[PDB]
């Protein structure tokens, strides 16, 4: 009976302007408190902004008050504006409500990513098996998160383990994905890895085959 | 100057076992306390409203209370669906700003022996001037996965990064892969590349050394 | 206070002192046939300065095309008479008012 | 030789701002009087505002004076400012001019609608022709107005009768659309009602055939 | 608080017959008077300027004048294009605010028999918990139609809403739809649903009856 939805997120250049939308189902946004929480990858959640009755708002100590809260009671929604974006601002955003310094109901969440650097296409490198066995596709120098790895157009689902993304010293992400395959089907069934994600608009289909020698 | 840190970093328990997590506040705080279950793929859920009263739609076996700066949380009857990140937020009386690093808990695999495989770098990556060597570990428990590298029968330090996946919903296992990154000139200088794995399920360490691909 | 007559025939300045009086005169300047001696102006370009008298009754210009004194389309006669009858309501009697 | 046109109307959220335009062909806007008349659905014509020579304007007693009249003699137009919207303001606007407390020439009119409530989707239910014949589609729980029935995408235009919308007790509207066809063509010709709603951005196509078990 | 009234609310007449409309004012207004003809789908047009003088582009058959609080308008020779709403606006001497509800006059059509149809609620609508039964009338004159809903041979009052279409330009006829909406519990507790139509063109009332689950 109570649900929260978020929209408007997506790719945005640093220093851009964007409007956030969050409508409460069965609740009046002008009465209950509102809370905003962020969670950058690799770290925990962090509160951003809070809403009061009117004419007053408190922000984080680290930030310099770069969010302004505007609320219209006619549409029963909330509006947020972003200014002076930075590389640290890339985090997942959750629409939240609060009461008595406690949080009860949270939305599904929206994603806002600040890309100081340009989008880098993913490089796929085969990982040849050798006699059970495991073969995989190595994804390097790709940016930004997330990326989805599917095999045989989704036909293979058993034993697939997609490793979490890690940050390299060059600022680009790395990811691996493997699967345990019996050695009796190494030469009978071909295996392909599908690497594709939205911000690069590049699809790569790489085939992995066993190597008897070198 | 919040400075809340949760210890220990990670624990491991199964059904019928005893597990607990302790969260402490550096400065004096009231009796207010809250806990959250943060699982990947969806928004986190809450546990309690007051210090002792629970929420309507949570299992009643969650136990946790405190009066001083030391707080703790435990589960009476453990369930497989209660394996997520643990976070604490007691009170701040002005803006409710307190949180810790977090703690993850996983499920055993009867200490299964790891499957140690090695992947020499592909020829396409060698043309770019960078060589990546990956030692693969799968279907293993616990976290004590030594992926110490040997090159030309010599130890190495500070050249590889390890990544651990979340536990699966079917068999509840780990999955670790460590990538050794080196330049093309440094890759051709040496010939033997090896990774040894020491595990509880293995009587002796297993080293998947290679001089060429397999041959 | 503005209206149809206040800003078009007799404007009272803000720094005005004095008094104004009125009385009922429904049995003096009212006839069953109608009175046509009293005339008033209705159409003008803009408001004027207070304390002045206007006598000119030229044709009103309200469109792009000129009318040149010809009473045709888009230009009407700005002077109308006070149509009063002895069978009106409490708000339609001729009142003699001196300022 | 004399004609008036209106533009700028359309859907608008409550509390928003919208600017009207009304140009007079062959008439100077700074000389003649003006009138704005509002006609609510099911209600008579209601005056809104009148423009004097300059520096003075009178409004309705019910309203607080939320219209500001600004005019420019450079291009012979009229400009209005919109603020403090109300659900009663959903009506047609008629651009009018006055002279001698009388109105002579009125414009064609522009539609201005205020939608405070959410724009929910409709529910088209075909009416089963029981064993000439009558058939149609029942549109219920619809927030936007029924764009068209488009029987067979405009091929069938004979015998169609679109009933006027009526207000339900739940705040929504109810409507029925029917068409009379011969009974000999029930099994040979297939009739489709094209019920679509532009404000909610949905297109619904339904099948009208004699059903079983009423 | 001017409080004007217009009588009668509605009236029907044929071609060449006698018809008139009267406008009444609460307070005394002078000899000024106006009349407007509001045709649906188009902006209304002016009819008169002075108390008795006619406008250049209207026929001179319109007659209407007044001196007191009562005003009237009438037609000497009726025409088929004169059927619209009648509005009166005499004067206000400050801002010209007076307007009434109006009166609509309808074109006469030859009397025939209405086409009565009934439609059971759809199976898709039954899953929503609401059942709507529509009684359909087309191609009938006069506009009046005594549509009475019969549920299990019992009278129903205050349960249905009626909608009447505007008269078509091809045959000047009406269309009437009576929609009965009910919950799923009240719909399933009654077996017989029907609507009875009484009309001038019908010698006897005609009732269309259907039963639930009539396969």
């Amino acid at each position: 009976e109570v649900q929260l939805v978020e929209s408007g997120g997506g790719l945005i250049q640093p220093g851009g302007s964007l409007r956030l939308s969050c409508a409460a189902s069965g609740l009046t946004v002008s009465s209950n408190y509102m809370h905003w929480v962020r969670q950058a990858p690799g770290k925990g959640l962090e509160w951003v902004s809070v809403l009061y009755a009117g004419g007053s708002a408190f922000y984080a100590d680290s930030v310099k008050g770069r969010f302004t809260i505007s609320r219209n009671n006619s549409k029963n929604t909330l509006y947020l504006q972003m200014n002076s974006l930075r590389a640290e601002d890339t985090a997942i955003y959750y629409c939240a409500r609060g009461l008595g310094d406690y949080l009860d109901s949270w939305g599904q969440g929206t994603l806002v990513t600040v890309s100081s650097a340009s989008t880098k296409g993913p490089s796929v490198f085969p990982l040849a098996p050798s006699s059970t066995a495991a073969l995989g596709c190595l994804v390097k120098d790709y940016f930004p998160e997330p990326v989805t790895v599917s095999w045989n157009s989704g036909a293979l689902t058993s034993g697939v383990h997609t490793f979490p993304a890690v940050l390299q010293s060059s600022g680009l992400y790395s990811l691996s994905s493997v699967v345990t395959v019996p050695s009796s089907s190494l030469g009978t069934q071909t295996y392909i890895c599908n690497v594709n994600h939205k911000p690069s608009n590049t699809k790569v289909d790489k085939k992995v085959e066993p190597k008897s020698c070198d | 100057d919040i400075q809340m840190t949760q210890s220990p970093s990670s624990v491991s328990a199964s059904v019928g076992d005893r597990v607990t997590i302790t969260c402490r506040a550096s400065q004096g705080i009231g009796s207010w306390l809250a806990w959250y279950q943060q699982k990947p793929g969806k928004a986190p859920q809450l546990l309690i409203y007051a210090a002792s009263t629970l929420q309507s739609g949570v299992p009643p076996r969650f136990s946790g209370s405190g009066s001083g700066t030391d707080f703790t949380l435990t589960i009476t009857s453990l369930q497989p669906e209660d394996f997520a990140s643990y976070y604490c937020q007691q009170a701040n009386s002005v803006l409710a700003l307190t949180f810790g690093g977090g703690t993850k808990v996983e499920i055993k695999r009867t200490v299964a022996a790891p499957s140690v495989f090695i992947f020499p770098p592909s020829d396409e990556q060698l043309k770019s001037g960078t060589a990546s060597v990956v030692c693969l570990l799968n279907n293993f428990y616990p976290r004590e996965a030594k992926v110490q590298w040997k090159v030309d029968n010599a130890l190495q330090s500070g050249n590889s990064q390890e990544s651990v996946t979340e536990q699966d919903s079917k068999d509840s296992t780990y999955s670790l892969s460590s990538t050794l990154t080196l330049s093309k000139a440094d890759y051709e200088k040496h010939k033997v590349y090896a990774c040894e794995v020491t595990h509880q399920g293995l009587s002796s360490p297993v080293t998947k050394s290679f001089n060429r691909g397999e041959c | 206070q503005t209206g149809n007559i206040a800003d078009y025939n007799y404007k009272l300045p803000d720094d005005f002192t004095g008094c104004v009086i009125a009385w009922n005169s429904n049995k003096l300047d009212s006839k069953v046939s109608g009175n046509y001696n009293y005339l008033y102006r209705l159409f003008r370009k803009s408001n004027l300065k207070p304390f002045e008298r206007d006598i000119s009754t030229e044709i009103y210009q309200a469109g792009n095309k000129p009318c040149n004194g010809v009473a045709g389309f888009n230009c009407y006669f700005p002077l109308r008479s006070y149509s009063f009858r002895p069978t009106y309501g409490v708000g339609h009697q001729p009142y003699r008012v001196v300022v």
